[PDB]
């Protein structure tokens, strides 16, 4: 069982350091369209980047980030009414969690079945919504050290790009710098805020290489050549592509994200549907193909190193399934791409894939 | 000459408080109430009703969102153990007497006495032990450690430096009064002895007192009286905050339920014995009160009692509001408070009192030596501009 | 007149030792050689090799078979619960006192100063609570709960009292002393924290001290001198004698290998300091031997007498009360000097004029002396810790003991 | 949750030593058991440090009963001797929230006195071993359970019978070839325990006044019991008795077997086994087990056991009615009991 590789975790919270006021924070229709997806992100680093770093040197950047991001700190309230995100100050959860069993390169080659469920420790928002974390840091030391940072993040208090700026913010300060409709409606889940897993479907991470890329992109940029190599080799009606706005620095957690519906390269390379207060979902509802490329989780400085894996997934997927594509390791530039499938495509999805590049 | 040879040779020294620093909290430890509250669903998950007691005893108490806890108690499951403790105990004091020692220009080589009160931790050794080894004190130094003695030994230890200022002329006595509340945390979910977890935050103060002639004009204040009282021969009196086991093998400070009616009593003997003192009716006897930040409801006794005004009783409730149950140095953060509005006048009298386990209730009456500055390095420095604030009756 | 005046207002006070009662523990829970070495196999089974140190640190310890125990190490494993520890500070603590106010025939509301010395528990309300509410004192007591000073304290907590006699005239202080062993049980099994479940044993005594006029013919001593030391400036000497957790979360009292040169360093600068106050005019390596009349060395241990034996010259019929004392009572800690002095006022030399000078070390590291002259002879009595024993004394104390 | 405290004389003995005597060794290996029940009355609240505290008197004129077993220094294979190093008894506290005494004293066979009697073998460290084990299992109904384990080393049934006695008089206050039926065994070194070679099992039955009354009309006790047992069992018996007379006696063994066979028939080059060996048939017949008085009530129930019995098995016999336990090795140990079962419907 890999949900065993960590024995033992300590919990704690993490609150601003000024109080925010308990000020409320009303949330937009696009943000109670998004209450039931989570994001997963877990970032690796290296000995070196971990030199001397104690608990205490981790936890101290954050009362500075969550005084920034004042919503990370909240917790979801409401009047029946429309929930939204009251400013008192719970704090993030921190959870430092040891893995004295295995190293860092185990984990990079052990298999994707439950692997990272359990570096990125965090639950959904409920059925006591007044008192659940809306993020959760997980600090994850090896056996022969480096550090693992899994960032679990609700969805409603922002899109996967804020995540990714709530941990570059993190990384920042730490190192001193002073600061078919495309929408499906269910039922509802009344205060659990949980898509139910009406089936078994399966995450898979799969690693993709510059030559490899390139090569397989004669038959049809990296995105537009992934997201046709896969929708060819899974479909063996529409796609809603992701793109969100990077245009963004130094900002409070936002949700701003783009959606494109196509109805196979071509179709890849080229809004009033939530009525006022129904229980939507987008991610696995009709093949979403959400990115991440226009980040840079990469570009973390951790003791002047960078990170040497970046795993990002979703929670609450739907019925139909999810790809997330994200930036390789630098080297010949790679990609990582984590999806969830019904337990069927995604054996095909490997077969093909052993069969291409021998990936599985 | 018989009269100076009768009056002089048999008259008491004059004890001043030189200096006191209190300890600052750091800004990236406050405890807010909905922080507490979840932390509490989450450790007595299987005992709802001792979260529906701790969250009514904790949005009544007039906390505010600034009290600090240890690191240790920060976990969900909060694990406090003896490296801790100990070490909570080394951050507290040494901040305190390293603040003293720059405040006053105090020498390690000058402290003739040492007295560390702090009840529930006790370690060995001494707390004044592991003071006299960090800044390397006199071999012949008057160390004394007094523990499980409550929330007045504050006061008791002030008592003991002057009795023993009177015994050693030109000495100076260093009085650290402290809590240490990793190892005060209560691990259960008996209902009497959860209100400790809800009121107790961190907190300590260095003092420094000197009959040296030399320090008559440097000195803040001087103290002019020490009354204490002792309720332990009544038994009702004597329970009242009792230090026990629960049914599981936990713990607790139990608090008695008529702990507000004996505590009523025990004041009010205090005020009977200082007031023949102070007799040239104590609202116009004093300028400035230090009622012990013990919970909202002994001030309220108080004030009700002694017909305080909503300003005179003011120093109390807003260090109950910043710091919370601070322990036997509240009455040190009340003074800092009525130092930093500039309402501490030269000659002002000061009453401070401080009443717990015992059940003691003791008082002290200080004389302002010098018309003390408002200064930067405070407990208060920054949130002195907001308070006065507005406690409310219930907060969420 | 002038002055005689200046001289009467500038003369100290004169502090008197009234009298003490010391506890005799009960012939029921007396602890023999083999049952201690019993109940330690059988609790210490995982690890022999803790208990075979423990075996080698008790058979050469100069103990006896009739040091005693509180009743929660009896069973197996010991169960040191808040309730029991609280009541055995109760059967301790109301005995030594009930015997000191037969003795003295003190009224309760005569107590003016009340100092309780306690080193590992602390409860609360302190010990001192305790002693007032059981005799209804009164409720302008000065009560002071030392705690946390180890083994020497009992030196300190007299100390005090005599700071604060001086200050108060015409008052009486009560001193009681004592180690509640059930909040003292190392349950862990490491080599370094079981020395102190072998030697210490439960004790406990209560002392009148005043300076009343009254209480002056009927004085048993009058306080001469107490001298404090305090080797905490030294990291080695501070860790010496370390309260901490082990590896499996239990908490006990480490001991440094270095400790015997750490206690003889401190026993060396007290006397050092102590030397000039005491040592006749002739003396001033002076002769200590030739100074006092009795000794009472704190009973930490075999090792310590023999040092201080061997350093002082001290002959084998000056440290007899230690050694006597080591082995009936054991290491009953500060209040074991209370013990050694009722040795040699039962045996019977305790002559008017003759000093007693006491020397306790202890955790910190503190070592303190005190010097009394004995204010009137002391005679022989049968309410003391030593009426039913003190006629076998003294015995000869084997170097190793046949377990 | 049984809690397990030791109690030592009050007097030192000075590290005395007791020589076993030839008979003592040779039956070193069994073991007593004496299992005595009181009623709600009897007891009204007893504190352990009350019932404790007799024992520190009670030892001091038992005290081999608080030595431990140990061989001279000469060789490591020396005559075994008790020596009085106040090891001390080891006293046995256990509570019993779920059953109450009447259900105990309902309670059928299978190893009914075995938990209500502590006891361990004398070994493999004879240097540790205590030699007697009282333990009291206070009942949720009020009643107490007194378990006597008493090595046999130590003395004969009658004197832990009279170690209890006087325990409770000073808790009342009052001032303290194939013949032979003894065979010589496989040594066992220093661990002081019979491996069973069969299914040896035990079966405890009492006999009501009325039913002894048809059994003799159909033939004293002794001679019916026994007289019953060996016709059931035949469809050597080697009888031990007590001596006959005694006053306040201490520890020792003055047991007597009948054929008599003469004591010198052993050595101390092997071990030896006299209970069981060959269908020994134990019979106390009087004794002052129900005679004594705790706060003035009698026992309600009294039950003695052997253990380290031989392979072909023992039957001991006491006054009630009279209570018999028999331990057998075979599948007698039915065929026996169904007769019962179809006379008296003891199953
Ligand atoms: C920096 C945030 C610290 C939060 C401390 C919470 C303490 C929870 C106490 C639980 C009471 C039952
Ligand atoms: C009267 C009973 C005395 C029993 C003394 C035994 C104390 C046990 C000490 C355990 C050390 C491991």
């Amino acid at each position: 069982n890999p949900e065993n590789r960590v024995s033992g975790i300590k919990l704690s919270s993490v609150v601003p350091a000024k109080a925010t006021g308990n000020q409320d924070y009303e949330l937009k229709n696009i943000d109670l369209a998004m209450k039931l997806h989570y994001i997963k992100g877990v970032y690796f680093f290296n000995r070196e980047a971990v030199r001397g770093l104690t608990i205490f040197d981790l936890k101290r950047p954050m009362f500075q980030l969550l005084d920034i991001f004042y919503t990370a700190s909240g917790r979801i309230r409401r009047p029946a009414g429309r929930p939204f995100i009251k400013c008192n100050d719970g704090g993030v959860r921190i959870v430092e969690a040891f893995c004295d069993d295995q190293t860092i390169a185990e984990w990079l080659a052990m298999d994707h079945e439950s692997r990272d469920d359990c570096l990125a420790y965090g639950s959904e928002l409920g059925p006591d919504l007044a008192f659940s974390p809306l993020v959760f840091v997980q600090f994850t030391s090896f056996k022969c050290g480096g550090m693992s940072l899994g960032l679990s993040w609700a969805h409603v208090l922002g899109d996967p790009f804020s995540a990714s700026a709530f941990v570059s913010m993190w990384a920042q300060i730490m190192a001193g710098r002073v600061p078919l409709y495309p929408i499906k409606r269910v039922d509802p889940v009344g205060d659990h805020w949980q898509f139910p897993n009406n089936c078994n479907m399966k995450t898979h991470t799969f690693q993709f290489t510059k030559k490899q890329l390139d090569q397989m992109a004669s038959n049809l940029s990296h995105f537009e050549v992934i997201s046709a190599t896969i929708w060819k080799l899974l479909a063996k009606g529409v796609v809603t592509i992701c793109r969100y706005n990077g245009q963004r620095e130094n900002e409070t957690a936002s949700n701003d994200m783009v959606l494109s519906t196509a109805e196979l390269s071509t179709l890849i390379a080229d809004e009033k549907v939530l009525s006022e207060s129904s229980d939507f979902i987008m991610y696995g509802a009709n093949l979403t193909f959400v990115d991440m490329e226009e980040a840079d989780v990469y570009g973390l400085k951790l003791q002047g190193q960078k990170p040497v894996d970046v795993n990002y997934s979703i929670n609450g997927v739907g019925e139909q399934g999810v790809v997330l594509v994200l930036a390789g390791p630098e080297e010949d530039r790679g990609s990582t791409v984590t999806v969830v499938l019904p337990e069927n495509q995604l054996e095909k999805l490997m077969n093909e894939l052993n069969q291409e590049w021998n990936l599985a | 000459i018989f009269i100076a040879t009768v009056y002089f040779m048999s008259k008491p020294r004059h004890v001043y408080l030189v200096d006191y620093a209190c300890y600052k909290p750091p800004v990236t430890c406050r405890v807010p109430f909905a922080t507490f509250m979840e932390h509490s669903r989450l450790i007595l998950k299987n005992n709802p009703k001792s979260v529906e007691f701790q969250m009514r005893i904790l949005e009544r108490s007039g906390l505010g969102e600034e009290t600090c806890l240890p690191p240790a108690i920060h976990y969900i499951p909060p694990t406090p153990t003896m490296e801790a403790a100990r070490g909570e105990a080394e951050l507290v004091i040494f901040s305190a007497m390293d603040s003293l020692l720059q405040k006053t220009g105090l020498k390690p080589k000058d402290i003739d006495i040492l007295i560390v009160n702090c009840s529930l931790f006790s370690p060995t050794p001494s707390l004044s032990a592991m003071v006299i080894n960090k800044y390397k004190l006199r071999s012949n130094i008057k160390s004394f450690n007094l523990s499980g003695m409550g929330c007045s030994a504050g006061l008791i230890s002030i008592d003991l430096a002057r009795d023993l200022l009177q015994v050693h002329p030109n000495s100076n006595a260093v009085v650290v009064s402290t809590e240490i509340i990793t190892p005060n945390y209560y691990q259960g979910n008996e209902r009497a002895m959860l209100l400790p977890n809800c009121l107790f935050r961190m907190g300590g103060a260095a003092i420094l007192l000197s009959n040296r002639r030399r320090n008559r004009s440097r000195a803040k204040y001087r103290l002019v009286h020490v009354v204490r009282t002792h309720k332990g021969a009544d038994d009702k009196a004597y329970r009242c905050v009792f230090e026990e086991e629960d049914k599981e093998g936990k713990v607790g400070i139990s608090l008695s339920k008529d702990l507000m009616a004996i505590a009523g009593e025990a004041l009010k003997s205090n005020i009977t014995t200082i007031g023949p003192l102070v007799l040239p009716d104590f609202k116009q006897a004093f300028e400035h009160f230090c009622i012990h930040a013990g919970g909202r409801a002994v001030i309220d006794e108080l004030q009700k009692n002694l017909q305080l005004s909503a300003e005179q009783v003011e120093a109390s409730r807003m260090t109950l509001h910043r710091f919370g149950n601070t322990s036997s140095s509240s009455l040190w953060y009340e003074m800092s408070y009525i130092e930093e509005k500039g309402r501490m006048k030269k000659g002002d009298r000061v009453w401070q009192i401080a009443f717990g386990s015992g059940f003691k209730c003791n008082s002290a009456v200080w004389k302002c030596n010098k018309t003390i500055k408002t200064t930067t390095d405070n407990p208060w420095s920054d949130c002195i501009d907001r308070y006065p604030v507005h406690i409310p009756e219930i907060v969420k």
